């Protein structure tokens, strides 16, 4: 048989697979990520701003649209401790920190030039963007100063945190993940994982495991204490543009460039629950509490995944 | 003048539905480089292109409703191994000048002797070995196949569940 | 038991390829090739094959200085200048 | 009642071809003891115990309990945290290795019962890789070491190979054994390639499943992908060949070398492989050009694919082409000639060497020659590969006598035995001229013994004895060297024809007439006014020379002069005219 636990959530999926869409912006949605608690889930668009949504019962209401910036915002992150605290990195050489609390900026950073893709810190002190020339900005969360910059001279496409806080991997698109001690930010190994570019990396609330995804359909599954490539899923066809894992670890959704989004389990890696509907999705995630996930697929608008039906 | 000096010619009865299925058989066991498949109509022409494009075969469609410019854009698309299977419901004559082909299954019954002789027979220059497998509904298909030995004393036996590689294949 | 893998023998894992690595002039000279000529000396004879005769004026080149002699005296066929020139 | 698992085990045979025991053995693992265990697992069929996975995991959770010291001192990868295994407090324990022998003995005695199973736990995979590349960069850079790699290789072959085909598609654990396996020799390499190509998948039923399911998804991408969309289906290869590479590289070389066609959509295709697999499609092409006809009056068509495809793969991907040379130098000990040609080719696609008109001859004739990169990456591994094992002399020396073993020893039909003949001379020129290039003074004089050397010892004829000695140079004792006029013999055979007539300026001027175009012109004009100066320096020396130089009297040097040199090539044919007319004349009648 198949398992347990996959027993159980194809139940569940069974009773709870409707999914609703909900109108969010004027023009793409680039990225949308949810709360720290999980009660708000942020997106922002091509259209240059940033729409914050209420996790009421089942459907979700458009609480504010959080407007200015010079170009396109293409990532999101929220506080990983404070639910009422956000930070959008755009074009236009910008970093802005919004508070849902009071609707208002808290703070705006400069840096070098057409931000990509930022994260924050675990502990919430320092955030990291880089740009499109790849250039690695450290920004001290609680000043509002940069306090670090790097030239890699290879591609970094997404980056994350070793999750203690002690290390810093980037993505190069040569086919590696470089780990670089966080403290004193020196390189510390290379690991040759794809034969082709490393577009994403997650790390599971747990700590167990970390995901990259590569750029030949391919995901692996990484663990985080003796890096050591595990188990890999080959199910989608184009290259993979994002994933998540769910609120307890057990299960991972891959979403890229064709016509459905898979989840499949994490220990066994076989398969659960693939949503296809079309248009293909590039911007996935879950969330920290509830068994359902939001995405953002293909004027823009943000679907669900769970509850009702 | 074309020849059919090189060319296994066999034949299957069936029915008129099954010549679906049957077909998709055929190619999950036979090798082939390119095949042309020969319809009768275009209305079955682009349906079967339809079910075929459905699989992850690249098929092509070349049949009599089209204008003559797009016919040829087609072929040349086909000639330079763009697309694997080719359903052509006629050709412009001259056999089958392009060396690559090495399959040839008639879905359908042709006309006479010189349309069953224009779509088996080839014109390359050092491709000689070919197949050739039409497919038997009704009577009518037995009585042209006898029609066809007596014309050009050839051999259509029946397909057996084996074939030989290196019979049609040089 | 894995007490052992290799032996000095290249094994090669394919065993064709196991002869060739565990494998390891041309020149007749005018009296080793022919060996017959002279001991025949035109129905079904060894000077009336082109596949030889072709051979015997490629081992001509190399030796015997009077192929490139000023003979000129117009053999009517190559067996003829052949069997003069042994 | 141990025959009723002999059945069970006959029928887990069979059905592919077409228990209180095992609770001992889980909870007798799962303290201490390993010779009863071994004891248990001796009495019953060869892996039926760890065919299991309660069984395989509890083995091999001993496995990296006794293993853990070893791997924690010298086997930790840089930057990672590890985890701590916390050994075993029984006083039976395996003893825990420290330094690479009580690892060897139990380790590798407990290594040899798990077989194709280690896919249920990939840590131990990893721990294991990591501590053979460490011994090998360690020690290799002995008779103790020598008995260790052996082990090491019987383990790699036994467990390593095997479980790495039933792992689905580890992208990962393919670039992780090519850590360990670019410390071996390409000799053992190719040895464990061929054994776990011809004799792992024999065995074991689930090996006999993945077979057959790799070759039913080859049969399936291959007949169904297009000239046009490469890559959607260098994804599916790539996948197929992070799991069974052997496999999968020798059907897909099948059909290159039978439909001779889609030889291009296959060279691109393979993008997305792993270094390994490169690796191993290196051994697939060796042995596909080795194992299996082949005359049929003109040289088989599939021998050209095949060497058409091996031109193309060696030239785009870096696949450290070492074996192909050697195998081709065997081929010419063994007396067959026709593998020389993929060798030119391979010489000719990753070199840029590629009839010609009196244009280009005379601009054959230094800017001008070598205007007739891309080919600066791979001409690198090329000569690097030549370097490296010192084939460049072997493989020239083999060709100049091969050469006439091929007409005399008739390695038929007068029209193939001259054009493989014809072959053969074109590629020990090609060679020649490739190594003059790229091997320069340095290389050249220090590994290419001299004249006298050449013609007395390794049985050389005196055409490409001069072709090969001429670089060096770039008389008396040479020439009674030669002979052993000897003066007039060292000269002609001594002097090329561009250090003897001069061109160019007209097709310069037209292709100069764009700042690097003026650079490269005046750069141009610079080397033709040092060959002007090199002309006249060399008829300086002429004089005296014809002083002493000196019927019969020009029909040796007729002979011995003029024909192999005209023979031997066209820019060897007019200097020969050239050379003649010019100082001979200033006896000629």
């Amino acid at each position: 048989g198949p398992s347990r636990y996959v027993l159980g959530m194809q139940e569940l999926f069974r009773g709870h697979s409707k999914t609703r869409e909900f109108l969010a912006h004027s023009a793409k949605v680039h990225s949308v990520a949810w709360s720290c608690d999980g009660r708000r889930l942020a997106s922002g668009s091509f259209d240059k701003t940033a729409s914050v949504f209420l996790l009421e019962k089942d459907r979700l209401v458009k609480e504010n649209n959080y407007r200015g910036h010079g170009d396109s915002v293409d990532q999101l992150c929220w506080h990983p401790s404070n639910p009422d605290l956000f930070v959008t990195a755009s074009g236009d050489k910008t970093i802005r920190i919004w508070d849902v609390r009071t609707t208002k900026c808290i703070a705006t950073v400069n840096t070098k030039g057409e931000n990509i893709n930022i994260c924050w810190s675990p502990d919430g002190q320092t955030i990291a963007v880089g740009n499109k020339d790849d250039v690695v900005t450290f920004i001290d969360a609680k000043t509002h100063r940069s306090k670090a910059e790097e030239q890699f001279k290879f591609e970094v496409n997404e980056i994350s945190w070793n999750n203690d806080n002690n290390m810093f991997f980037l993505t190069n698109g040569n086919g590696c993940i470089n780990i670089l001690s966080y403290p004193e930010l020196k390189p510390v190994q290379s690991i040759n994982a794809h034969p082709s570019n490393c577009i994403c990396i997650k790390f599971d609330p747990m700590g167990k495991y970390f995901a990259t995804g590569s750029a030949d359909a391919l995901v692996s599954l990484w663990d985080v204490d003796e890096l050591v490539c595990v188990r890999c899923f080959s199910r989608l066809d184009w290259p993979v543009r994002t994933l998540s894992f769910s609120h307890d670890g057990k299960m991972l959704a891959s979403a890229s460039e064709d016509h459905f989004i898979d989840i499949a389990e994490v220990e066994t890696g076989d398969k659960l629950w693939e949503v296809q509907c079309e248009s293909p999705t590039f911007t996935v995630a879950w969330h920290p509490k509830r068994p359902l996930l939001a995405f953002a697929c293909d004027a823009g608008t943000v679907k669900l995944f769970g509850l009702p039906n | 003048k074309l020849t059919l000096h090189g060319l296994q010619q066999y034949y299957v009865k069936l029915k008129d539905n099954e010549k679906n299925r049957k077909l998709f058989d055929l190619l999950d066991v036979l090798e082939f480089n390119q095949v042309v498949i020969f319809v009768k109509s275009v209305q079955r022409c682009i349906a079967l292109a339809q079910l075929l494009v459905e699989q992850n075969f690249p098929a092509i469609a070349i049949h009599r409703g089209m204008p003559q410019e797009e016919r040829l854009s087609r072929y040349q698309q086909f000639k330079d191994f763009q697309r694997r299977i080719l359903v052509a419901t006629n050709l412009f004559g001259r056999g089958m000048d392009i060396e690559r082909v090495n399959i040839a299954f008639n879905y359908d019954m042709p006309e006479d002797s010189d349309t069953y002789l224009h779509r088996v027979a080839r014109a390359g220059r050092f491709g000689t070995k070919g197949l050739a497998i039409t497919f038997v509904s009704d009577e009518n298909d037995a009585k042209i196949l006898n029609d066809v030995q007596d014309r050009f004393e050839v051999n259509i036996s029946e397909l057996p569940d084996e074939i030989d590689i290196s019979s049609y294949i040089e | 038991a894995p007490e052992d893998f290799l032996g000095k023998k290249i094994l090669m894992g394919n065993e064709e390829l196991t002869r060739l690595w565990n494998l390891c002039e041309h020149m007749p000279t005018l009296e080793e090739f022919f060996e017959e000529a002279i001991e025949q000396a035109n129905e079904y004879k060894a000077v009336n094959n082109s596949n030889y005769g072709w051979r015997a004026l490629r081992l001509l080149a190399r030796r015997s200085p009077h192929f490139f002699q000023p003979t000129n005296q117009q053999f009517k066929s190559l067996p003829e200048y052949l069997e003069n020139m042994v | 009642a141990d025959n009723c698992i002999m059945d069970e085990h006959k029928r887990e045979i069979a059905e592919a071809k077409q228990n209180q025991k095992l609770g001992l053995l889980e909870a007798l693992l799962k303290i201490g003891d390993w010779q009863h265990a071994q004891n248990i697992m001796d009495q019953m069929p060869p892996y039926y115990a760890a065919s299991h996975k309660l069984i395989a995991l509890a083995i091999c959770k001993l496995i990296h309990i006794t293993i853990e010291p070893l791997y924690r001192r010298v086997g930790v990868p840089k930057g990672a945290k590890g985890s701590p295994v916390n050994a075993l407090q029984n006083k039976r324990a395996p003893k825990q290795a420290e330094s690479f022998e009580d690892l060897r003995r139990d380790v590798f005695n407990m290594f040899c019962y798990l077989g194709p199973h280690l896919s249920h736990d990939p840590i131990l995979f990893a721990k294991v890789v990591r501590i053979g590349k460490s011994f090998m960069k360690e020690f290799q850079s002995k008779e103790k070491t020598e008995v260790i790699l052996s082990c090491l290789l019987s383990i790699t072959d036994q467990v390593l190979l095997p479980s790495l085909s039933l792992m689905d598609c580890n992208a990962c654990m393919s670039e992780e054994l090519w850590g360990m396996f670019k410390t071996f020799p390409y000799q053992h390499r190719y040895r464990l390639y061929g054994q776990w190509k011809n004799e792992t998948y024999n065995s074991h039923p689930l090996l006999v499943k993945v077979k057959a399911q790799t070759i039913d998804r080859a049969k399936y991408i291959m007949k169904r992908l297009t000239k046009e969309n490469v890559k959607p289906s260098g994804r599916q290869i790539g996948k197929l060949s992070h799991s069974n590479p052997t496999i999968l590289f020798d059907y897909i070389l099948s059909q290159i070398q039978k439909y001779d066609n889609l030889i291009t959509p296959v060279v691109d295709s393979l993008k997305y492989l792993t270094s390994l697999n490169y690796d191993v499609l290196a051994y697939c092409i060796i042995e596909a050009l080795a194992n299996p006809k082949h005359d049929d009056t003109t040289i088989s068509s599939w021998l050209q694919s095949l060497a058409s495809f091996c031109g193309a793969v060696f030239r785009k991907y870096p696949i450290d082409l070492a074996g192909l040379l050697q195998y081709v130098a065997n081929q010419l000990k063994a007396g067959k000639s026709f593998d020389l040609l993929i060798l030119k080719e391979v010489v000719q696609k990753m070199a840029g060497i590629e009839e010609m008109t009196m244009e280009q001859l005379e601009a054959m004739t230094e800017q001008l020659k070598a205007e007739g990169r891309n080919t600066k990456k791979s001409s690198q591994r090329l000569k690097d590969a030549l370097l490296d094992h010192d084939l460049a002399l072997p493989l020239c020396l083999l060709m100049a006598q091969q050469r006439n073993g091929v007409i005399f020893q008739e390695g038929k039909h007068l029209k193939l035995v001259g054009k493989l003949y014809d072959q053969c001379h074109d590629t020990l020129v090609q060679f020649g001229g490739f190594l003059a290039s790229n091997l320069s003074t340095e290389d050249y004089i220090k590994r290419v013994p001299s004249i006298d050397v050449l013609c007395n010892e390794f049985h050389t004829p005196h055409d490409a004895a001069f072709f090969l000695s001429r670089p060096m140079y770039a008389v008396h004792e040479a020439v009674v060297s030669l002979h052993v006029s000897p003066q007039f013999y060292a000269t002609f055979w001594s002097l090329t024809m561009y250090d003897l007539a001069v061109p160019t300026s007209y097709e310069r001027e037209v292709n100069k007439l764009k700042e690097r175009c003026t650079a490269l012109q005046d750069k141009l004009l610079e080397e033709e006014k040092k060959q002007m100066e090199h002309v006249q320096r060399v008829l300086q020396r002429l004089k005296l020379e014809k002083d002493n130089w000196l019927n019969e009297t020009i029909t040796k040097f007729l002979q011995l002069c003029i024909f192999p040199r005209c023979i031997f090539s066209a820019i060897d044919a007019v200097y020969c005219a050239r050379f003649v007319e010019l100082v001979h004349q200033q006896s000629t009648l």
